[PDB]
């Protein structure tokens, strides 16, 4: 299968990116420095780790894949790759596997060194809850990263130049992390006798950073819909990215 | 569901002071929120709770007793008027539960009856502020 | 209802002083003469379950060492264990054991009564709505209730309109209210210990009183509740770990205008201090707010300085320095942000409380001080623990 | 047997037809040269031969199949212009990436790195490569497997003057095996020694095809005779204007004379007879000289003496 | 005497990257610098421009020092690949070089009309192709009457009509008397326009001079194809009796292989008789002369398909 | 002069940068928004320490967005090697880029603090126009100097590197270190030592950060509250007068421009 033969490239090319390895080191340092000041000073520190991995796992995903399609079109290899025995689906899906296992490893160095700083600085942490609250944490942080990976394929395929891809990937990172929730807070303060209280939990499903925190805080909705709503953000935006990539 | 003042039980604690409501004379306010009803041991303790900025924006109906149609030692649940459209008298020598004695009325002449019978002044709901509750309680339980 | 003369008291001294021997008795009993009766340790005066067991109507009675059991429970007719009439002035009830479903020591209209060293175990099955008061005091001037041990009553030491009296060194366990105060002007209470209580200290409408040195161990939902107290004094109280069962507030100041709140120790609670909007401008300086998950709750936009004479409080989460070596900190300490009061003003923001945008808004206040609402700050906070003696 | 059978295609984008009635037939060992100046007819015929586009008014038959079948592209190399690969990968890892997609054997990456002369510069990053060193890599992925058709779009940019000749030597070896290729250049002298038949096409249409002998015979073009080492310039230079030949003087003693191919013999004897040149160079009408004729044949008026 | 390089032996890091070349350039000649092995193509390119200091030797451009601003206004340098300033326009980019070189502001319209860029002028450089940037990069080289051009691959990525019009523009500037150095790598194609070549490799300048001088210093075969001849007779084999290899081609044609110093004497041997009838010559190209001189110094021939 | 002929390019090249005009309008729409919130609360010493904090986050950002690709963006673009073959020196194509990018920062803060002053004289009634002109005259001729520091920092990290993709990594490192890491390293040095590391060396560490010298200039006359200063509370413990704080800000230009020329002279 050539979806794996093009996936082995993106592992070898993504792990030598100096821009990624600075951020993945800074993600692992700050995950220790929160865990050090969460133990010396486990649900109280997994909420501060959720605010950390909402900052950086969209940033890691957009640093990897903002130049996945348009970076190959500018490099000229994209026109070369289409003349190989390869569909346009297998190029995108193979990049999604290759970029997906990078930030599936960046949470295993990220939280693998954070859970070590919890299991060795609490002395009585009751580790049977640790390997289930971090197993639900490492899976949900990867799925958050796979959304913004699929968001990065949408904005890479739309633009025609590498400089305007980073101008939109910064715009997507501003909008989906810290502008959409600020206009939620703004709506409440400006309008308090008109806005529906019930509507806001449902309106939280239009933001995958918000769905990420709701599966680390365990509410009118159940838990199982949020797993199928985070996977729906992957499956729609990858299908949207495949629909854009077939129109170049 | 905010239109319904629920009745008082004997095992009903106040929202603020937490003690038993029906062991006291005077009118007993309560606040129906339409997400959960919270009750108060005195009307002055309800108005002390209402003037906090957490509850200014809170959409909740306030209900107090009608002391123009009830005996002051044991008020029935019964007629329970809306507290915004009431006529509170202040400064009387009656012994309420917690705050100053704020006998609530609905007809304003019975409020004028108790005002001249004890030396008090009728005042509306919007004239109640936290400068007045602490002034009236100091004249009642002080000196 | 028989009398105390219907028993067999052996006189040790001929100055109306009697001594009851060891052996059980039955029924209610009444003191009508100034008898300084003592008791042997086997004097189990067990009533049958009705009426006030030991009614006292005579002045100057030194009741000592008795053991009362199973009196009535009609709280409306005040079925007490020790009923003390208004004419029974200066009664001493010393070192007694009580077990019965009503009032332990009900006094009313009395002067200079001394309720010392008793052990009053209230009930086990009644729903803490009909258990009766441990030590009920109803408008007494001069009382001295010292070093008792009240357990499992209803609302502990209830006090109604009693002017001048001391509450010294008494241990109160597993009750609804620890010490209840109703309209008790110019009161005092020292060094009391309250354990596992649904409100540690009820201070309702009592002015000019001194609350000093008291301890509150593992109470439920309210450490010290003060409603409408003026010119009071709160010095040296130790309120520790008030868990929920309210969310748990070590001190809840509601409509208290003037009072000095110094040298306290609010430890390991959910809320260190709740300051309502009506209770403003009172001297709060020198306390220790250690280990609380949220120190001050103050839902207002009015500024509130918490430091008289340049000395503030010790805060555990005070991340400050001290360059010039005095006890005071160098930077001021705001205990509340603007986003810490949006959570209280709008409870729907709890869904958004872990967002990075909220974490952005905590940093924007530290960089741009125009958006800082005027809060509950204290210039010059303390650097070290001022309550070095209360931890022992 | 023909490798590329373009049978009457007409490719358009909207209403405007960017390519009108192209009709080619590339042989089994021939070297074709697509040259285009204004229109995208060079560019669209690249994408039509590959599976990048679809013929909107015709069909192409690459190796007797549709151009987007997987059996076609496993035996088809293609070098694009100004390609830059993944700069963090190595030179050898890029070919081992491209060998997996074309189905090539892994015992060919060591040969093809040696066959283009990258054995010394392998296992270093692509970002520390030259412009010409990337063309050695880009040619190497076109030779993966056993290709039957190569589309070299400008293969000799940035290359050494020796290495561009060894590339064509590697090219002329390959067409002897039976791999018919296509050169697509703009530097027109330099490809004329290795082209088999040109395919000079205009803005829209296909102007003329055939070998160099057929294009020189169809398009009557003059002949250049460069004479170096003469006595004086203007003794001859004023005379060729009277004989009817545009002649210039290139140095202190060297001229070139543009004859008209009936005058070429009698003008040749006037140099060896009259005067003594040190060397005589005779230039045939080149591929570049044929190219500017065909642009004049359809639009495209010639500029000034020195303008562009 | 435009460029007078005399005894320059450039070193950096004690590595002697350039080695004792003496390259004198005429005042109207068009030189060609071709270098592959060493850095001699690029170090000597900088040394003329004055931005490199000649260790152990002197360089004299236009009879003066190479770094005086009085002669740096009289040069024009076209670099390798110049994406200039992608936000500016075409006119504002060239006016920016018009102020810097000190030329008159009226030349910016007569050069953007000269180079075919006036339709693409007043448009941003990010929408320019590689052909238009080379078109623009030439326009700053012709700014304010340069007495010494210096082009480093001017025809890269440029359409083949305008490549020929570039050299006719180059040929106009030679007759005006401005020497031009063509530093290129596409040597079949520039050999019709230069006047003297300078092949330098492994630091040392291997060969210099005109094209006929390089063929004189390198005994190489020529193909003299002469169709339309006499009786296909002893006339065919008589140059085999002269010491050559005359192929008696069938269609009344001879293909003689000569030694190119005996070139024209075999020519007037043939055309001195009355039946040449439109013969053809095939001299060795600059491509083949490059590979001889490179192999003569350090290079060995590669394999059959090794590069 | 040649320094002005190359300044006219950069003055006309930075103004076509769309990323500049976004975040210089962001500096304008925030300096009105801070001054509007400072007008609705009245207050005065909090809107000075917040406006000086706004130009701490943005005037290093506009300066590093301009000039991170000033030398190395011309080197890999090919147009630097051509420029040395023009009648110029390396000192004129650096000082000219500093003048050309410096007038943009002199205009990007004249727009920002210009409309911020007009959002005070037209918003808060009865403000002192003498005190307003003096405070915002001190803001204009000190936020350019903070901008010209980070302009001269960007020429150091452009001449040192040889690839433009790595210059943006260093410019992000300089922006994070001087703006919001050095105030936090100094904070973490004071909390963990409880102010007992050095009671006399620690106020002198504010001079090793030009963003803190910028805050010390504008917060001279308006101290007001204490916690709003935060880590600037050591500024009372600095014995230097106000004129040295201007001169230590100019010395941050002149050392980091002479370093920028000495790096560029051996490029
Ligand atoms: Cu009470
Ligand atoms: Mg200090
Ligand atoms: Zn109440």
């Amino acid at each position: 299968n050539q979806v794996w033969n093009i996936a082995r490239k993106e592992l070898s090319d993504g792990l030598r990116n100096r821009w990624l390895l600075a951020i993945s080191l800074l993600f692992a340092v700050l995950a220790v420095g929160i865990a050090w000041l969460g133990a010396a000073a486990i649900p109280a520190t997994i909420a501060s780790l959720a605010s950390l991995a909402t900052f950086l796992m969209p940033l890691i995903a957009l640093l990897l894949a903002y130049d996945a399609i348009v970076g190959e079109d500018e490099g000229g290899t994209l026109m070369l790759l289409l003349t190989y025995p390869l569909g346009r689906g297998q190029i995108l899906l193979g990049k999604f596997v290759g970029h997906g296992l990078i930030l599936a490893l960046a949470v295993l160095i990220g939280f693998g060194c954070a859970a070590l700083a919890i299991a060795l600085l609490v002395e009585g942490v009751e580790l049977g809850m640790l390997f289930w609250a971090f197993g639900r944490f490492m899976i949900s942080s990867t799925l958050l990263g796979w959304v913004f990976l699929a968001f990065a394929y949408v904005l890479s395929g739309k633009v025609n130049e590498k400089s305007s891809a980073a101008g939109l990937a910064l715009g997507v990172w501003f909008l989906f992390v810290l502008v959409f929730d600020l206009v939620l807070l703004a709506l409440l303060v400006l309008s308090e006798g008109k806005f529906n209280p019930e509507l806001l939990p449902w309106l939280l499903l239009l933001n995958p950073t918000d769905i990420y925190r709701l599966i680390n805080l365990s509410l009118p909705v159940p838990a199982a819909v949020l797993w199928l709503c985070l996977l729906a953000w992957i499956g729609v935006s990858l299908l949207l990215a495949y629909a854009i990539f077939r129109r170049r | 569901q905010s239109l319904e003042p629920v009745a008082f039980h004997d095992s009903d604690e106040c929202h603020v002071c937490g003690m038993i409501i029906t062991d006291f004379p005077g009118p007993k306010g309560q606040a129906v929120e339409k997400r959960g009803v919270k009750k108060f041991c005195s009307t002055a303790e309800m108005l002390g709770w209402w003037l906090q900025p957490e509850n200014r924006l809170l959409d909740a109906k306030l209900y107090v007793h009608d002391m123009g149609r009830s005996v002051w030692e044991k008020p029935d649940d019964g007629h329970l008027i809306d507290a915004t459209s009431a006529y509170y008298v202040v400064g009387t020598s009656l012994k309420g539960a917690m705050g100053a004695s704020l006998a609530s009325f609905a007809e304003e002449q019975d409020a004028k009856a108790l005002a001249g019978m004890h030396g008090g002044r009728v005042l509306r709901f919007e004239e109640i502020d936290q400068a007045l509750l602490q002034e009236a309680a100091s004249m009642q339980h002080g000196g | 209802a028989p009398q105390s003369i219907t028993t067999l008291p052996l006189q040790p001294d001929g100055e109306n002083r009697w001594r009851l021997p060891a052996g059980e008795y039955q029924g209610q009993f009444t003191i009508e003469q100034p008898m300084q009766l003592r008791c042997e340790p086997g004097a189990v005066i067990q009533s049958q379950g009705q009426g006030s067991s030991l009614l006292i109507s005579a002045p100057d009675v030194l009741v000592e060492g008795c053991t009362l059991y199973e009196w009535g429970s009609d709280l409306t007719a005040m079925d007490s264990a020790v009923f003390i009439l208004p004419a029974a002035e200066r009664a001493q009830i010393s070192n007694n054991r009580m077990r019965g479903p009503g009032f332990g020591v009900f006094v009313d209209g009395t002067r200079d009564v001394q309720v010392i060293g008793n052990e009053i175990d209230g009930d086990a099955g009644v729903r803490s709505q009909d258990r009766g008061n441990g030590i009920h005091l109803f408008a007494v001037s001069g009382a001295r209730v010292l070093h008792n041990h009240v357990r499992n009553a209803r609302d502990g030491i209830y006090i109604d309109t009693s002017n001048g009296n001391h509450l010294e060194g008494n241990v109160i366990e597993d009750v609804r209210y620890g010490v209840h105060y109703m309209f008790a002007n110019e009161n005092s209470l020292i060094d009391n210990v309250t354990r596992r209580t649904r409100t540690g200290y009820a201070l309702m409408q009592s002015r000019k009183l001194t609350v000093t040195g008291n301890r509150s161990e593992q109470d439920q939902n309210y450490g010290i509740l003060m409603n409408y107290i003026t010119y009071s004094t709160i010095t040296g109280n130790f309120v520790s770990d008030v868990q929920r069962g309210g969310e748990g507030k070590a001190l809840f100041i509601y409509n208290s205008l003037f009072n000095t709140i110094e040298n306290n120790h609010f430890e390991k609670s959910s809320l260190g201090i709740h300051l309502t909007a009506g209770s403003e401008d009172n001297r709060i300086s020198g306390n220790a707010f250690v280990g609380n998950q949220q120190q001050v709750k103050y839902v207002a936009s009015r500024t509130q300085e918490w430091s008289v004479d340049g000395r503030g409080n010790y805060w555990s989460d005070y991340l400050g320095w001290d360059r010039n070596n005095d006890g005071l900190g160098d930077i001021a300490y705001e205990p509340n942000d603007n986003v810490d009061r949006l959570l209280w003003l709008y409870p729907q923001v709890r869904l958004l409380m872990n967002s990075p945008s909220i974490e952005v808004l905590r940093w924007v206040q530290r960089a741009f001080p125009v958006i800082k609402s005027p809060g509950v700050q204290d210039s010059h906070p303390l650097m070290k623990l001022p309550t070095e003696k209360l931890l022992t | 047997m023909n490798a590329v059978e373009i049978q009457g295609v007409s490719q358009r984008y909207g209403s405007m037809t960017v390519l009108h009635d192209l009709n080619l037939n590339l042989g089994e060992g021939e070297v074709l040269g697509l040259f285009g100046h204004n229109g995208a007819g060079k560019t669209t015929s690249m994408k039509l031969i590959l599976g990048l586009l679809s013929p909107s008014e015709g069909q192409v038959k690459v190796l007797g199949r549709a151009p987007n079948d997987p059996q076609v592209r496993r035996q088809l190399g293609y070098l694009p212009e100004n390609v830059t690969f993944y700069p963090q990968l190595s030179g050898r890892e890029t070919l081992r990436h491209f060998a997996r997609l074309k189905g090539a054997a892994l015992t060919q990456v060591d040969e093809l790195l040696e066959q283009v002369g990258l054995a010394h510069a392998a296992d270093r990053r692509v970002k520390t490569y030259s412009k010409g060193m990337r063309q050695r890599l880009g040619l190497a992925q076109a030779l993966l497997g056993e290709p039957r058709l190569l589309l070299l779009d400008e293969p000799t940019v940035g290359l050494d003057p020796i290495a561009t000749q060894d590339l064509y030597l590697l090219i002329d070896r390959l067409r002897q095996r039976g791999t018919s290729i296509i050169l697509c250049s703009h530097v027109l002298p330099g490809v004329e020694a290795h082209i088999n038949r040109a395919a000079i096409l205009a803005k829209g249409c296909l102007q003329a095809v055939g070998s160099l002998s057929q294009l020189r015979a169809e398009a009557g073009l003059p002949v250049r005779i460069r004479a170096s080492g003469i006595s004086e310039r203007d003794s001859w230079l004023q005379r060729w204007t009277d004989a009817g030949h545009s002649a210039r003087g290139l140095s202190e003693s060297s001229i070139e004379v543009v004859a008209v191919n009936g005058h070429k013999l009698v003008l040749l004897r006037q140099l060896l007879g009259e005067g003594e040149p040190e060397d005589i160079e005779i230039h045939q009408p080149s591929l570049e000289d044929l190219y500017r004729y065909y642009m004049e044949r359809a639009g495209d008026v010639r500029a000034q003496e020195g303008r562009l």
